RNA sequence: UUCCCGGGCCUUGUACACACCGCCCGUCACGCCAUGGGAGCGGGCUCUACCCGAAGUCGCCGGGAGCCUACGGGCAGGCGCCGAGGGUAGGGCCCGUGACUGGGGCGAAGUCGUAACAAGGUAGCUGUACCGGAAGGUGCGGCUGGAUCCUUUCU
RNA sequence: GGCUAAUCCCCCAUGUGGACCCGCCCCUUGGGGUGUGUCCAAAGGGCUUUGCCCGCUUCCGGAUGGGCCCGCGUCCCAUCAGCUAGUUGGUGGGGUAAUGGCCCACCAAGGCGACGACGGGUAGCCGGUCUGAGAGGAUGGCCGGCCACAGGGGCACUGAGACACGGGCCCCACUCCUACGGGAGGCAGCAGUUAGGAAUCUUCCGCAAUGGGCGCAAGCCUGACGGAGCGACGCCGCUUGGAGGAAGAAGCCCUUCGGGGUGUAAACUCCUGAACCCGGGACGAAACCCCCGACGAGGGGACUGACGGUACCGGGGUAAUAGCGCCGGCCAACUCCGUGCCAGCAGCCGCGGUAAUACGGAGGGCGCGAGCGUUACCCGGAUUCACUGGGCGUAAAGGGCGUGUAGGCGGCCUGGGGCGUCCCAUGUGAAAGACCACGGCUCAACCGUGGGGGAGCGUGGGAUACGCUCAGGCUAGACGGUGGGAGAGGGUGGUGGAAUUCCCGGAGUAGCGGUGAAAUGCGCAGAUACCGGGAGGAACGCCGAUGGCGAAGGCAGCCACCUGGUCCACCCGUGACGCUGAGGCGCGAAAGCGUGGGGAGCAAACCGGAUUAGAUACCCGGGUAGUCCACGCCCUAAACGAUGCGCGCUAGGUCUCUGGGUCUCCUGGGGGCCGAAGCUAACGCGUUAAGCGCGCCGCCUGGGGAGUACGGCCGCAAGGC
């Protein structure tokens, strides 16, 4: 079975980047959407759509990298250069909003999912509230 | 280990021995010599070392280095135990020190005194 | 060009690197620290069964068996339960001491072997099993963490 | 035995009120009201005695102090796995201020435990402290809070309060008194003695302040306390002089004999003026009392120091203590002499066996400085127990395999709830410390004043993404249906041929066998070699693979039956039914054990023959257990992929086994080899991860001691865990 589809999401992305793929299909649902419409506001996917796959439905990701390169690994900069789970069925994480982390000093984000929904670290701070520890991806 | 092992299991926090039973912990022992000898090295030194077998306030016997060049002592001094090996020898956990009780300071010495238990000489 | 010696080149194994006149394993002997076992002894404690039980509270007696009385009762005294502790009979508990001994681990470095590292000269290791008090040999099975397609020790 | 006073004790009375039984009401655990019945009070003293002060009684509330109870938190050992008789509940009762097996009788048979009961070990706990970048580790001295004990154990009395440190009873140990009858003690109170120890102060001053007891007060008491003394034990301030002064005295040091060093250091010049001498000289102290007013308020208003003639202000005034470690690297600081594996040094590496920057002095140098070094202990470093923050193919580390209990973990859609989670409000988070600001002692240390912070927990309100959960859907996971496949998967029976051995028979001589050579052994009782017949046991050539099957161990002739697992196709059924798995349970090579069979070949031990310096070994000849079977134990292993299981993701190429296809090929599922990305200490790994992730189990923490000891459990033992 799959366990944490979350995590699953995250690194159906990270390794579709490092091979550096135009896309890739991570199998749906609203929270996996949450989570993307919040990386593509924040710059590090395209976009993703809906689709169905033998008739099951999931999110194609698009992805974003950075232009070719000079001298020997002409492979472009990464945008999501890191993407990682933090709260794991098994251990599951939670800040107060006094808590919610600088990610890169700030050039990175945080997920949080919320009991106003999900946000940026940012956005949690600005809307003032706490949450669920997703990931951070920078 | 998962955590919910750590949180069945948890780590081990580590315990360490004292390499000095002066027992009681303190910083120093009085004892009653026994033995006054000298020992052989070990393997890659060649000398004679003078050490006394003591009997300690602790209820407790120990050979314990005796440190200096001249040194008095002798079969019923009185003596006053350290701490710290000689690494070259079997069995000396400790040091003698001079100066307190019978042993008396390395006489003529004009250098490093605290230790050595030695006065400072006058001058005119 | 097989062989003896000295050498060059590639390659392979290695625990050698003062480099095979290298390393190293064990035995017996001898010099050290420390352990177990250890009979009994010396003693501290705790458990259980029984037995004796100070104080004190409580309970009952409190009587032509004492003292007070307003006869309502009170005190003395007696008995009892509980009970600190003590003795008797066995289970552990820890400390001390110890005849007796088990190997141990280095350590002067002697002793005889050569087991392992090079196909260590019978490939090695291995669970076991019998043997040899020496490394150890051999049996069965397994491993590759094995080389390349008569014997003959040590420095 | 006798006398006697009281705010000592008792009895009537009054009943504001209160206690208690039964009723009623409200409230809701024994809270409050009420009615009736019963029971319940008191003390007097002083004054200016006609009025007040000091007290006394019953009650109601307050305040402060406490009892008891509950959630939660609170060290090590599982080599402590079971513990439990008032023990667990109940009914009645005793007790108490009060709930309560707190106690007692009677009744039931419970209570606790791997979420660690019981046992053992250590230990006062906290505010805080030290350390740490933090998380964390360590600790709990002084000050504050709580507890507990007062020579050891038990016990109560008195009281508002105790089971009472300077109160009482008893037992025990000890010291002392003893007419041997018996008595007296209790510094863990301030000092002091004594022991023990590395070590820890004065038998000082004072009641002036502050606080406490009694008192109407005056006032007594107070080793609380405020001070002083001792000890660099710690912290903080301060002094050992300041300026000028040689291209640089002497001595001492090296020297390349030119010189370089000590060093502006000194001498000397000049100025300040620690100590000390002299005079003045505190705050801390205004109450209690005094008087006026009413013993109030208010108002004025006078007495009261231990520290101390100290702190301090003024005056005068002297150049006036330096030490300790270190100088091979870590690490800041180098030379000469001396010693020559000695003497010694030493935290680790490691110096010294004639040129030693490592030993010992000396010159010089560095570091600190009334200190400076040492030992001990704690944190740090140590991301070396890894929550932050580690690992397990070969480095220590995957459990031999599985089944599966507790437990951990859980796909997609919607709705309820709102337990986790989040937010706000408020309570709490004492003080001291810590942080900020200001201030007070000339500064600091030290102190005050104010501010701020703070995990946690109580209450109320709110949010609903995720996590729980309840209800309802779903089909992508899982299981099922049908049809088809491959296979040394297991169990049972059967049966085939080759070979060996043996026996019988025929034929046939003189050797055979074995080795590097040999010998042992066999052979005229005729062996070997050859032909035919029989018996018996064990194993299955070719096929055979670089192959297949199994969870692992492991599994090969052929046949039939019994039986497990597994792959593909179809897309049919259920609808998350899932994964993992400490404990348990079962399997588990070979060897080994028991009992009974069997016994051809082989073969531990053993017997021999060689070989060698010896041979106990390798080599040769014999041979027993055993190898085989049935049943029952043993439970190990290089039980190896030295690689736990599940799932998802991430180039390809090539070989293969086996299903399905529209069968240059494509598509499942195994087995290999190369190689993307990536990983890796390297070697290697690489859709059959050692990559990228998530879940759960196992395990590691330098080597030797040692898979030993001891304890336990298993085992017939061997021996295993
Ligand atoms: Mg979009
Ligand atoms: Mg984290
Ligand atoms: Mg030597
Ligand atoms: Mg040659
Ligand atoms: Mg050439
Ligand atoms: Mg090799
Ligand atoms: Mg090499
Ligand atoms: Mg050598
Ligand atoms: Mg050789
Ligand atoms: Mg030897
Ligand atoms: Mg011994
Ligand atoms: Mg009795
Ligand atoms: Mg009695
Ligand atoms: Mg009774
Ligand atoms: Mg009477
Ligand atoms: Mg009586
Ligand atoms: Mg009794
Ligand atoms: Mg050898
Ligand atoms: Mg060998
Ligand atoms: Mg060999
Ligand atoms: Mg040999
Ligand atoms: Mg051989
Ligand atoms: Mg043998
Ligand atoms: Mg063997
Ligand atoms: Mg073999
Ligand atoms: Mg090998
Ligand atoms: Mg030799
Ligand atoms: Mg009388
Ligand atoms: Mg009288
Ligand atoms: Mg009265
Ligand atoms: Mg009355
Ligand atoms: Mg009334
Ligand atoms: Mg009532
Ligand atoms: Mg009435
Ligand atoms: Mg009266
Ligand atoms: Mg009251
Ligand atoms: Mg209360
Ligand atoms: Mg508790
Ligand atoms: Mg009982
Ligand atoms: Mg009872
Ligand atoms: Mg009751
Ligand atoms: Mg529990
Ligand atoms: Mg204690
Ligand atoms: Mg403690
Ligand atoms: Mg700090
Ligand atoms: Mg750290
Ligand atoms: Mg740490
Ligand atoms: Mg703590
Ligand atoms: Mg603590
Ligand atoms: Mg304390
Ligand atoms: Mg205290
Ligand atoms: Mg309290
Ligand atoms: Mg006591
Ligand atoms: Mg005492
Ligand atoms: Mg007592
Ligand atoms: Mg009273
Ligand atoms: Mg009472
Ligand atoms: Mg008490
Ligand atoms: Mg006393
Ligand atoms: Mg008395
Ligand atoms: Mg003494
Ligand atoms: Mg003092
Ligand atoms: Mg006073
Ligand atoms: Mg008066
Ligand atoms: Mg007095
Ligand atoms: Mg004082
Ligand atoms: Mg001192
Ligand atoms: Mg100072
Ligand atoms: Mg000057
Ligand atoms: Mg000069
Ligand atoms: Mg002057
Ligand atoms: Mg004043
Ligand atoms: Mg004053
Ligand atoms: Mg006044
Ligand atoms: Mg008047
Ligand atoms: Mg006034
Ligand atoms: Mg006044
Ligand atoms: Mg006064
Ligand atoms: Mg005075
Ligand atoms: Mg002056
Ligand atoms: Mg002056
Ligand atoms: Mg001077
Ligand atoms: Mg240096
Ligand atoms: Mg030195
Ligand atoms: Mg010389
Ligand atoms: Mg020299
Ligand atoms: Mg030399
Ligand atoms: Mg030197
Ligand atoms: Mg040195
Ligand atoms: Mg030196
Ligand atoms: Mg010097
Ligand atoms: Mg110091
Ligand atoms: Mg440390
Ligand atoms: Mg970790
Ligand atoms: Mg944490
Ligand atoms: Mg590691
Ligand atoms: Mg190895
Ligand atoms: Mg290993
Ligand atoms: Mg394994
Ligand atoms: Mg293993
Ligand atoms: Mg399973
Ligand atoms: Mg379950
Ligand atoms: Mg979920
Ligand atoms: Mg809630
Ligand atoms: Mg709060
Ligand atoms: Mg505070
Ligand atoms: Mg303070
Ligand atoms: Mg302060
Ligand atoms: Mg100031
Ligand atoms: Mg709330
Ligand atoms: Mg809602
Ligand atoms: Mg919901
Ligand atoms: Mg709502
Ligand atoms: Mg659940
Ligand atoms: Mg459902
Ligand atoms: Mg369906
Ligand atoms: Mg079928
Ligand atoms: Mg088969
Ligand atoms: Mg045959
Ligand atoms: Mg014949
Ligand atoms: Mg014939
Ligand atoms: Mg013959
Ligand atoms: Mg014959
Ligand atoms: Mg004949
Ligand atoms: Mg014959
Ligand atoms: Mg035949
Ligand atoms: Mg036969
Ligand atoms: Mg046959
Ligand atoms: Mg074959
Ligand atoms: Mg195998
Ligand atoms: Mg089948
Ligand atoms: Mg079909
Ligand atoms: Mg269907
Ligand atoms: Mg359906
Ligand atoms: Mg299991
Ligand atoms: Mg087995
Ligand atoms: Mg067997
Ligand atoms: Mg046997
Ligand atoms: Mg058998
Ligand atoms: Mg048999
Ligand atoms: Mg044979
Ligand atoms: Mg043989
Ligand atoms: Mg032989
Ligand atoms: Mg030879
Ligand atoms: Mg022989
Ligand atoms: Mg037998
Ligand atoms: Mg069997
Ligand atoms: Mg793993
Ligand atoms: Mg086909
Ligand atoms: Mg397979
Ligand atoms: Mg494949
Ligand atoms: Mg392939
Ligand atoms: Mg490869
Ligand atoms: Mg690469
Ligand atoms: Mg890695
Ligand atoms: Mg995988
Ligand atoms: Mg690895
Ligand atoms: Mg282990
Ligand atoms: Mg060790
Ligand atoms: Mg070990
Ligand atoms: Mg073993
Ligand atoms: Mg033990
Ligand atoms: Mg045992
Ligand atoms: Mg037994
Ligand atoms: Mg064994
Ligand atoms: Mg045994």
């Amino acid at each position: 079975m799959l366990t944490d589809p979350i995590a699953d999401m995250l690194t159906r992305i990270r390794n579709a980047t490092r091979v550096y793929k135009e896309s890739t299909d991570v199998p749906a649902s609203r929270f996996k959407e949450e989570i993307l419409r919040i990386l593509a506001r924040e710059g590090f996917i395209k976009g993703y759509e809906r689709v169905d796959v033998d008739g099951k439905p999931y999110l194609r990701v698009y992805l974003k990298y950075g232009p070719r390169r000079q001298g020997p690994d002409p492979r472009p900069e990464q945008v999501i250069h890191h993407i990682r789970r933090i709260s794991k069925p098994g251990r599951r994480v939670y800040v107060g909003v006094k808590e919610i982390p600088r990610v890169r000093r700030g050039l990175g984000i945080a997920i949080l999912s919320t009991s106003k929904g999900v946000l940026t670290d940012r956005e949690a701070r600005k809307l003032g509230v706490g949450g669920e520890l997703i990931c951070e991806v920078w | 280990p998962t955590i919910n092992q750590l949180v069945r299991k948890g780590r081990e926090k580590v315990r360490k021995k004292s390499k000095v039973p002066a027992l009681k912990g303190a910083p120093f022992r009085r004892g009653v010599c026994t033995v006054v000898r000298t020992v052989t090295p070990k393997k890659p030194n060649s000398a004679l070392r003078k050490v006394a077998k003591v009997r300690l306030t602790s209820g407790y016997e120990v050979t314990a280095y005796i440190p200096g060049e001249g040194h008095n002592l002798q079969e019923h001094s009185v003596v006053l135990i350290r701490g710290g090996r000689v690494k070259d020898l079997w069995g000396v956990r400790y040091h003698i020190v001079r100066g307190v009780y019978d042993a008396a300071g390395v006489k003529d010495r004009k250098k490093s005194r605290s230790k050595y238990g030695t006065k400072k000489p006058k001058e005119a």
